RNA sequence: CGGCGAGUAGCGCAGCUUGGUAGCGCAACUGGUUUGGGACCAGUGGGUCGGAGGUUCGAAUCCUCUCUCGCCGACCA
RNA sequence: CUUUAAUGUUUGAUGUUCUAACGUUGACCCGUAAUCCGGGUUGCGGACAGUGUCUGGUGGGUAGUUUGACUGGGGCGGUC
RNA sequence: AAUUCCUUGUCGGGUAAGUUCCGACCUGCACGAAUGGCGUAAUGAUGGCCAGGCUGUCUCCACCCGAGACUCAGUGAAAU
RNA sequence: GCUCGCCGGAAGACCAAGGGUUCCUGUCCAACGUUAAUCGGGGCAGGGUGAGUCGACCCCUAAGGCGAGGCCGAAAGGCGUAGUCGAUGGGAAACAGGUUAAUAUUCCUGUACUUGGUGUUACUGCGAAGGGGGGACGGAGAAGGCUAUGUUGGCCGGGCGACGGUUGUCCCGGUUUAAGCGUGUAGGCUGGUUUUCCAGGCAAAUCCGGAAAAUCAAGGCUGAGGCGUGAUGACGAGGCACUACGGUGCUGAAGCAACAAAUGCCCUGCUUCCAGGAAAAGCCUCUAAGCAUCAGGUAACAUCAAAUCGUACCCCAAACCGACACAGGUGGUCAGGUAGAGAAUACCAAGGCGCUUGAGAGAACUCGGGUGAAGGAACUAGGCAAAAUGGUGCCGUAACUUCGGGAGAAGGCACGCUGAUAUGUAGGUGAGGUCCCUCGCGGAUGGAGCUGAAAUCAGUCGAAGAUACCAGCUGGCUGCAACUGUUUAUUAAAAACACAGCACUGUGCAAACACGAAAGUGGACGUAUACGGUGUGACGCCUGCCCGGUGCCGGAAGGUUAAU
RNA sequence: AGGACCGAACCGACUAAUGUCGAAAAAUUAGCGGAUGACUUGUGGCUGGGGGUGAAAGGCCAAUCAAACCGGGAGAUAGCU
RNA sequence: GCUUGAGUCUCGUAGAGGGGGGUAGAAUUCCAGGUGUAGCGGUGAAAUGCGUAGAGAUCUGGAGGAAUACCGGUGGCGAAGGCGGCCCCCUGGACGAAGACUGACGCUCAGGUGCGAAAGCGUGGGGAGCAAACAGGAUUAGAUACCCUGGUAGUCCACGCC
């Protein structure tokens, strides 16, 4: 449920746990389980690359099918699950004559439903289909980028991307960030929004809930001394500067998107 | 008040060892800087 | 005891680079308009630059020391 | 000369279409019992992108230094 | 006020006695909106203040156990 | 050798780390030991470490490391797939007694287990670098059943007393036994099974995953503790034979039940919650290429091995690390009795020790302590210290408040011990008989026996009954921080830092941003309900005004302008 | 249920005395905070000197830190005792 | 026991009654391009703001957004507050018509629970027009206003509060 935690003591005073009563309280379905070896901040050259981050409680990453290339075999959704990785919880779906597999729960599904991916399926919560054979003006998610990659677009909990128009052999997509883009019409996507759709107000409530999630404490730049971050130093909380990153680029400002190998495809950027 | 030389002879052999100093380039430099002086203590082998 | 800042009528200011004529806005006051104040529509009176100088072709102006009021620093062991 | 019409003929600007170098952290067999890579198909970008050299800009993210002297201690304000 | 030097600002209160302390005045030399304002239950090896308790902290020290000091034999350095 | 002291979740006993003869015997006392020394962890000499089963090696991985061909790199060298390494984890198996001057689960006595090899015989479809299953898991929290272990009694052996009484309700001592094997229980999960099929596991598949008719409600897996074989054997208080002062050798009774009882075991079991809880080999079944009488694998049995090294001693200390016979610092297991909620504390057991300078006198002064007449913070920078309350059960609990807290607000009430309730009740566990009896380690009933609160009265003693150890000072306001937390390891613990939250802003994926000449990885096997960065910092009441200047974010009219 | 409450082991180290050529190149003896959590510790890896890491003091990287250590440059140079 | 109270049951009839999904036209303010040039907008009159970096104007292609001209009539419903497109779903009340029927079950109701426009608030969506705030331009003796150019909270949806 969307429960409000009855505030006994400090540190239960602000917690709210957006929880499902029907997420299955048992186990991950083991044959889709590879482990993860934690690598907080440090690449294979050691040497902490990303700050701000660290360890926290152990995870066992779930192998999630994203391409959905079965294209013509019906699929019974067995149960939902909580793969702790993304935000968008996962539902184990077995197919007609065999293999059992995890897909993203698209918010409209309760377990037991039939779904089918392909170019020849219905228009329902949980069917994936390539955008040549799509209803225009819909609202979909899990969009691919190339016809065969598998998906990079709107797969975080609750979100969605609205197809707006057909550009002939191209399909333009209204992204939920403000920018919108143009991809060729032969990319594959699933109707509707993803599950865990009210994860947005998951308050943690306490230092404690963060540090076993993986976020690790970061100190303000005017706190530091000036040999450590350009804002550092100051006799009594004095900024006197213009807000830049650790390494120098001014933030709260300059739009550093300059990949240019992608500027062909943005129809209307974000104002 | 734990004191500094907190010993372990496996950590003294994975690091200061022979096979720790014969593999790379600048371990072999060390063994050549020692046997030019020519002393019986060239590594930590025991 | 010491820098920067000046004093132009009751009140507060341009005239001061590179000396040449004492103007200006709002008061006291008097009037037009209205039955009457105030306001608007306009004017009269109000100084020889705190003061003493020397200097000089004539000094508020050019400088120096004072009366007073601003302001800047008056720090280290 | 100001100002217009076409012609010959030479640059430069800008856009569409294209494939052939190049790009490909797209898929797919093979080397190979291998989410490395290389090789060949196929799809998509496409003369842009990336990089080389030259070049203005930006550049405390860094590096090298510089920040007078008499002075009734030094600083101040002078003086040079 | 943790900012207000100037000032013990001046009044109420607590004391027989109040530069700190609680409540306001406004004369903010120089509070005041995220270099965040005001308020805030709980919490704090926290910052002052007050009453009750309680005691050698004090008037004023008095005795008294035990380890050293001191004496003997053994051993026997160090700063300079 | 007697006597007295000290520790007893330790200064006791066993190990890893580490050290490397310090272990035992005979001798030596010149140096070493904060003195001596017939002494020692000091010197000389001899002597001491027995493994198929503990560990290591070994089969296999994790973080991670080298890293063939490679991509890259000015040389070096940086990164990485295949692979091959790396336990603080998974893979085979031993326990009881005795014994050495000194080692043990090693050797001798007894009972046996474990994985391989060969082959007589009986069978006969087996066989991966392949597939599947398992091994494969978290945190917390109770509660049920038991064992370690202890306690009381019975039995059994010896005793009855160096001053009063102690022939019995009396003192003291011992009442030990494993692995394995047979029977499977309290207890947990689970529907088995037969036929016919399947575009699933890169192919294949009599396996497994799925889909369908039949079929009755069972089979099975895991399983502390118990009960007998183990054991007419050993062990066993003690007394006797000998008497080398060490002691040597035979003999040796009882060996019971009940009350308790864990933090250990069933428990890799189960309820529940979000923060979603390691990978491969051993073992197990099923196929491919082959061989298909032969060869391989299964089962019974006989027989033969189990290479190597570590082990001595200390191991909360005089032996490791601290220049040292240093009040210091190091991690894991076992855990006794009486009061006790206990692993607090108090006093003791087994068991180790009396901290390698002793003997006097009893100045001032110093250090650690005890009480202190009357007074009570007068002292002082300040109640710093020191003092004092200090315990379970029952009541009685403010302003304020986020309604939880506050608050163990404050504040008082009874405590010992004997008898009576009752020759020790409630409650706990609970044999036989009896009865049905899926002939059982059953299930009801009955309750002997054995422990044992708590509670009420009388009465009695102290001056004081939580009597000692141990064991909350207390409220009235206010500044700052929301709060638990962290920091200057070694003069700074708070107002500093983080914090959940709020916001701005960047980021559309070969992401931005970073570490690297570069390859590359991190970010993220995540994809704008997410990521970076910045700022302020619970929730509550709120977020005024200036876009100048500095700087970003849009614009491309003009002026100006590098290279060529 | 709890970064819950009093409170041991353990982790830390606010208070006063001793020590301060000491028993110790920061500890002891009493009182003190946390004490199933943002927990402590055990072992084996990873990170590099204008670089590493940092719940951010310019603290920590072997008794040394506003740029560790050893060797080489190097008899650096010193107008100053 | 009664039926004229009140209430049931049976065919239907009219409607902006309520809640929920989607949907259609006109038209404004922007996004993009072509034709095209000194003015657009504005109220009394000006000046801010827009514009020769080519606006306004119109035409072509999209964007959401909110209101649903006309039908609209002191017209129909609701206890009230309030309700105006269409469409499908669910569903509430008023009333006529005659038969069968329970046979006073009625009226009111401090306590009480519930509903209740507008703004106002909390959390997450949203954004055209319009508009508190606010700014500048006039106006004015002053103008913290009426006017003008822009614009923020909000206006709107789900869901709690008020």
């Amino acid at each position: 449920a969307v429960v409000k935690c009855k505030p006994t003591s400090p540190g239960r005073r602000h917690v709210v746990k957006v929880v499902n009563p029907e997420l299955h309280k048992g186990k991950p379905f083991a044959p889709l389980l590879e482990k993860n070896s934690k690598s907080g901040g440090r690449n294979n050259n050691g040497r902490i690359t990303t700050r701000h981050i660290g360890g926290g409680h152990k995870q066992a990453y779930r192998i999630v099918d994203f391409k959905r290339n079965k294209d013509g075999i019906p699929a019974v959704v067995e149960r939902l699950e909580y793969d702790p990785n993304r935000s968008a919880n996962i539902a184990l779906v077995l197919y007609k004559d065999g293999e059992r597999r995890y897909i993203l729960a698209p918010k409209g599904l309760k377990a037991g439903d039939q779904i089918q991916s392909g170019v020849d399926a219905a228009i329902k919560p949980g069917n994936t289909l390539p955008m040549r054979n799509i209803p225009v003006g819909s609202t979909v998610h899990n969009v691919e980028m190339k016809p065969g990659k598998g998906g990079q677009l709107a797969r975080s909990a609750g979100t969605y991307v609205q197809i707006v128009a057909r550009d002939g052999a191209y399909v333009t997509l209204r992204l939920r960030s403000g920018e919108m883009r143009k991809v060729e019409a032969d990319c594959r996507a699933t109707l509707g929004e993803v599950g865990n759709a009210e994860h947005m107000l998951r308050v943690l409530g306490k230092a404690g809930a963060a540090r076993w999630r993986g976020v690790r404490p970061t100190v303000r730049g005017t706190a530091m001394n000036p040999v450590d971050h350009p804002h550092g130093g100051g006799e009594g909380r004095n900024f006197g500067k213009h807000p830049v990153t650790p390494w120098g680029v001014q933030t709260k400002g300059k739009k550093t998107r300059s990949n240019k190998r992608t500027d062909k495809f943005i129809v209307r950027r974000r104002s | 008040m734990k004191r500094t030389f907190q010993p372990s002879v496996l950590k003294r052999n994975r690091s200061h060892g022979f096979r720790a100093r014969m593999a790379t380039k600048n371990g072999r430099q060390v063994l050549a800087r020692r046997r030019a002086k020519g002393r019986a203590r060239l590594t930590v082998s025991k």
